[PDB]
């Protein structure tokens, strides 16, 4: 019955379910980022040569560069029967608050972890800004998640790759003392009571200091029917506004402003609740956050289910056996070269007794002299001289080195190309666009376009706080994937150039060229050309 | 030498009683701290006076209760030698056989519990196939004794025959020298009917027990004993411990030849109307559930007597017997001959408490555990597998934890044909 | 399969036993007959013998 | 075995669990492996009051 | 996609002009593509 007991039951179930895949993913990350010689603190370990001769890392670098050369971003497009520019405002807002370094870095981190381990992820969060807000004195930013395989535990009963059917999800935060102080400061928690949770790491490297403080954030999605209030817009038409979004703030300010309630329907939607939990108590209970979706976007490589168990893989898991075999064989051969006697003659001491200074290595003599006689045996026994055999690498070692390297080269071929990995990234970006659209509808000031101009209908409460008023006719655009851009002007330039490259030299060619000069950026010479192009378009009507 | 892949199917069991009996799963943490027992209240019966002035005649309130608990897990622990063809094959047929065996064991325990804790006892002096419509007379006797005592048959009733007496009933139906619809069906198929003599379910059960005869003779009640319904009583520490209502320990002259499951009837006592307290003409039948000491037994219907003087009115409202034992009552034994039992009950008198074995927990690392579903019955247990390299043998276990309870032994019954001599 | 009750079941495991039955064939069932070439100018008796053999 | 972070003192240890199927039982072990060394005992000190004969 | 496929097989004639104007008409909306689409719409309306 306890909230903590229910939360911990769910977390324990998911943590136990996702155990094998997480362990393999952590091993792949360690293998491809720290050292291919695993098993630190093996009790039975002496000092022996352990060299790291790498063949998987150039492949991983090649794949990561290939994925980086072809960026993918969200592209909102108008729905069927919607107004032809139903997506311009949302696209502008997305480009505005997703142009920073943080969004790009989060996507890059997730992609690199997808290539190596098999799963990455990132997060979307909403912050308050007063200097450069996207809208409504707020911003939506994207944040990275490092080692998502162990730091994001998804609801077990989710059979979808993007995890859009997951009812809850827990994200584990590990912090040092100062990190915990800042965390408690930012969430208004008690910094004196040190928190604790499941440790998602492993003392697998001799890192001299490891982290000690753990918290968890538990997100849950509740889908229910809630009351909506149908009004009549003082300008024209009838809007629909959620009762919970203006439950106390402006319920009478609407009436004062001139909104008359027409009816009241029950509409089913989802709400997202966050809780800050340690292993002993719940610190924040059900803090409601903006949006309908869990704000975590996962990216996968090779993904599937085997027997009610989710498995994912990157590009490194299959090559590990061959790489480890090659490292071991090269270490054995290095030991052969180091600790093996060299090729030298075998002498009896009496054979060279007295001429011991001829074989030390100097070149002062034209030959070598040997003793011939012994007093008690008449003459020294005659036997051909022997030399210690030269060190040699065994045929087994040579064959195994060649075959292990060949196996690694044969199995470390993602795809034929990264088409499937780019498609999984595109799926993740589409889910990201869905989440961003929901959060925008929740917190941002979305203008409605009239065909009679954008009409932003909002009002302020008695506490000077402004409550946004978004109608229910909000999902006017769907999500596609297109080239990554920084601004709507850049996107328009790309579209005009694409049209230009395909239009033959006629009158639309002139139109498109003048349009490009119109949309071009500003200096002095380009300013002159843009003024001329505007004049020409206007004078051509 | 090696065999083909076609299984010679040899056995096929059916579990009607276990299928029919309801299943109950109380909360796990509460049961763990409660010692795997939980109490349920019994329907309240109220006293009633007649008169005008009732100064100092106000009664109190009383509400008895019963307890349901659990026994021990039923396992199928078995071993898997590494280097064995016979072990590599058939280790899935073994799992299937384990499932069927576990369901069979559940049904067997249900049937044994019903037979050995059924209070209502119907007896006959001769076999079923002797006279005409004798099987119908048996089922009707069960229904009439349940109706006269005003028991709660709201959620259904059931009568289970054994195969021999089912064949006797079918023979009695077909030998009629007539063919309508009931005789035609009992002739084409063996089925007598589904509803017979009032019961809304009349089945044939293949694994009803055999109630061996009781050698007890010449036993008498030793001292007058009055049984009083209570909801709790104080222990040595002053703590009030709950008192179970479906048992009563009684001292006799000598309990020799008695065992758990014999049906007795004291000479003189009679059933009541329960609700109206109208004396019946049928002798009260009890069932002994435990033989403790050499002079004590535990009988499942507590004989609360109507003529008792030491009973407060709120206790007398629960009376079920016309008079109390009186230090000389000869106790007759109703099972004077071996016979396989027929069992009738109200459908809400037997329940199956069930608990999980949380072996999925992280403390049990190294072993792999799945939910195991035994068929027919609605029971889930665990299926665990581990293995020790010391003996190089995987160990596979199947566990499932339940407890069969008779919450209302006054509704369960036992039919005993041919109880002569 | 067998069964056992309790929590502690150390050294109480059982092995596995699967049994077999054997199915085989026996003597072929035949029908012989010999005819001379002159006796097949009609063939009716030959055809009827084949049918009756079946 | 999994990691198990001892708070308060900045240390980590091993949380290791095992299961027995012949009893349906389990064991948990929380182990901290450390060692205290006094590298500069000429710098370590001790103050003792009331040290009269 | 259908208009592009037709354009890819029709030679540079009056149907080619009609299909180019149609493809401009069926474009998404920004500002410049809005101007181009309005131009294509007006040309198609005027051409009857």
């Amino acid at each position: 019955e306890n909230r903590l007991e229910s939360i911990l039951s769910r977390f324990d179930a998911d943590w136990t379910a996702s155990d094998e895949a997480r362990r393999e993913a952590k091993n792949d990350l360690f293998f491809s980022r720290v050292s291919q010689w695993d098993d630190w603190l093996s009790q039975y370990t002496t000092l022996q040569y352990r060299g790291q001769f790498d063949v998987v890392r150039p492949v991983v670098r090649k794949l990561v560069s290939e994925m980086r050369q072809n960026p993918i971003d969200v592209l909102y497009r108008p729905k069927d029967g919607a107004r032809p520019d139903a997506a311009d405002v949302l696209m502008g807002m997305y480009r505005t608050d997703m142009r920073h370094n943080t969004a790009k870095i989060a996507v890059n981190i997730a992609v690199r972890e997808q290539i190596e381990a098999g799963v990455g992820a990132w997060r979307l969060v909403t912050d308050y800004e007063d200097q450069s807000p996207t809208s409504n004195n707020q911003v939506i930013r994207r944040e990275p998640i490092h080692s998502a395989c162990s730091h994001v535990i998804w609801d077990s009963n989710s059979k979808l790759m993007d995890k859009s059917d997951a009812r809850h999800c827990t994200v584990i935060h590990s912090m040092s003392q100062n990190g915990w102080e800042d965390f408690a400061e930012k969430y208004d928690l008690d910094a004196d009571d040190i928190p604790s949770f499941q440790n998602p790491n492993d003392w697998v490297f001799p890192w001299l200091t490891q982290d000690t403080i753990q918290i968890a954030e538990f997100y849950e999605v509740v889908e229910k029917k809630e009351t909506a209030f149908i009004y009549q817009d003082p300008v024209t038409g009838e809007p629909v506004s959620y009762f919970k979004r203006d439950i106390k703030d402006v319920i009478d300010d609407l009436a004062d402003s001139g909104f008359i309630k027409i009816a009241e329907r029950q509409i089913k939607r989802r709400r997202v609740y966050k809780s800050i939990i340690t292993c002993t108590a719940v610190l924040k209970d059900k803090q409601l956050i903006a949006g309908e979706h869990i704000p975590i976007v996962p990216v996968f490589g090779e993904w599937g289910f085997v027997e009610d168990k989710e498995v994912y893989e990157g590009v490194v898991r299959l090559t590990k056996d061959g790489q480890r075999l090659r490292n071991m064989i090269m270490s054995f051969n290095a030991d052969i070269v180091a600790r093996t006697p060299k090729k030298k003659p075998f002498f009896w001491p009496e054979q060279i007794a007295g001429f011991e200074h001829m074989y030390d290595g100097n070149d002062d003599y034209p030959y070598y002299l040997l003793n011939r006689t012994d007093e008690n045996s008449g003459d020294l026994p005659t036997q051909p001289l022997a030399y210690y055999e030269n060190p040699e690498v065994p045929q087994a070692n040579a064959y195994m080195l060649e075959a292990a390297t060949s196996a690694v080269k044969e199995v470390a071929t993602l795809g034929v190309e990264t088409y499937v990995f780019q498609d999984n990234l595109a799926t993740a970006m589409r889910r990201d666009g869905e989440i961003y659209q929901s959060i925008v509808n929740d917190i941002y000031d979305v203008p409605r376009n009239v065909t009679i101009l954008m009409a932003e209908v909002v009002d302020l409460a008695t506490g000077e706080k402004q409550v946004l008023n978004d109608i229910r006719g909000r999902y006017e655009c769907y999500t596609d994937v297109g080239p990554s851009f920084q601004s709507m002007k850049q996107q328009n330039r790309a579209e005009i150039l694409e049209l230009l490259g395909k239009t033959p030299q006629g009158t639309p060619e002139y139109q498109l060229l003048l349009l490009q000069y119109f949309t071009l950026l500003d200096g002095k010479g380009v300013e002159m050309m843009r003024d001329y192009a505007n004049k020409q378009l206007i004078q051509m009507g | 030498t090696l065999a083909v892949d076609e299984i010679i199917e040899t056995i096929s069991a059916i579990t009607p009683m276990a299928q029919k009996a309801k299943k109950y799963t109380p909360p796990a943490a509460s049961m763990q701290r409660s010692s795997n027992t939980i109490w349920m209240p019994v329907e309240q019966e109220s006293p009633t006076q007649e008169g005008w002035d009732l100064t100092d005649k106000a009664t109190g309130l009383l509400e008895l209760n019963v307890a349901v608990n659990m026994g021990e897990p039923d396992n199928d622990f078995f071993q898997l030698r590494a280097d064995d063809l016979r072990d590599e094959t058939a280790y899935r047929r073994r799992i299937q056989s384990a499932a069927r065996k576990l369901a069979n064991n559940v049904e067997l325990k249900v049937a044994n519990m019903a037979a050995e804790m059924g209070s209502l006892v119907i007896t006959s002096p001769d076999a079923i196939g002797t006279n005409t419509a004798d099987a119908w007379n048996f089922v009707a006797d069960a229904e009439e004794i349940m109706f006269s005592r005003e028991l709660n048959r709201d959620m259904g009733t059931s009568y289970f025959f054994n195969p021999q007496d089912y064949k006797k009933a079918g023979y009695d139906l077909t030998k009629r020298d007539i063919f309508g619809r009931i005789p035609e069906e009992a002739y084409r198929d063996g089925t007598i009917q589904r509803q017979v003599a009032g019961f809304d379910d009349v089945l044939r059960s293949p694994k009803l027990p055999v109630l061996t005869k009781s050698t007890a003779t010449g036993i008498t009640v030793s001292g007058a004993q009055s049984f009083k319904p209570v909801a709790w009583q104080l222990d040595n520490d002053g703590n009030k411990v709950n008192v179970d209502n479906r048992f009563a320990t009684v001292t006799l002259s000598a309990t020799t030849g008695m065992k758990r499951g014999d049906k007795i009837s004291f000479a003189g006592v009679k059933f009541l109307g329960q609700m109206a307290k109208n004396v019946l003409a049928q002798d009260a039948t009890f069932s002994v559930v435990r033989v403790v000491d050499g002079t004590h037994v535990e009988i499942t219907p507590k004989p609360v007597a109507l003529d008792d003087v030491s009973l407060s009115p709120e206790q007398r409202a629960y009376a079920n017997v016309n008079t109390s034992l009186a230090d000389a009552m000869a106790v007759n034994i109703l099972n004077v001959k071996d016979a396989r039992t027929n069992v009738f009950w109200a459908d809400d008198a037997i329940r199956i408490v069930s608990q999980p074995i949380p072996a999925n927990h992280e403390l049990f690392a190294g072993m792999k555990t799945t939910s195991f579903s035994i068929p027919d019955v609605g029971l889930n247990g665990i299926f665990a597998t581990q293995g020790d390299i010391s003996t190089l043998s995987g160990l596979c276990r199947i566990a499932l934890w339940y407890g069969v309870n008779a919450t209302r032994p006054e509704a369960i019954g036992v039919g005993l044909p041919g109880q002569t001599a």
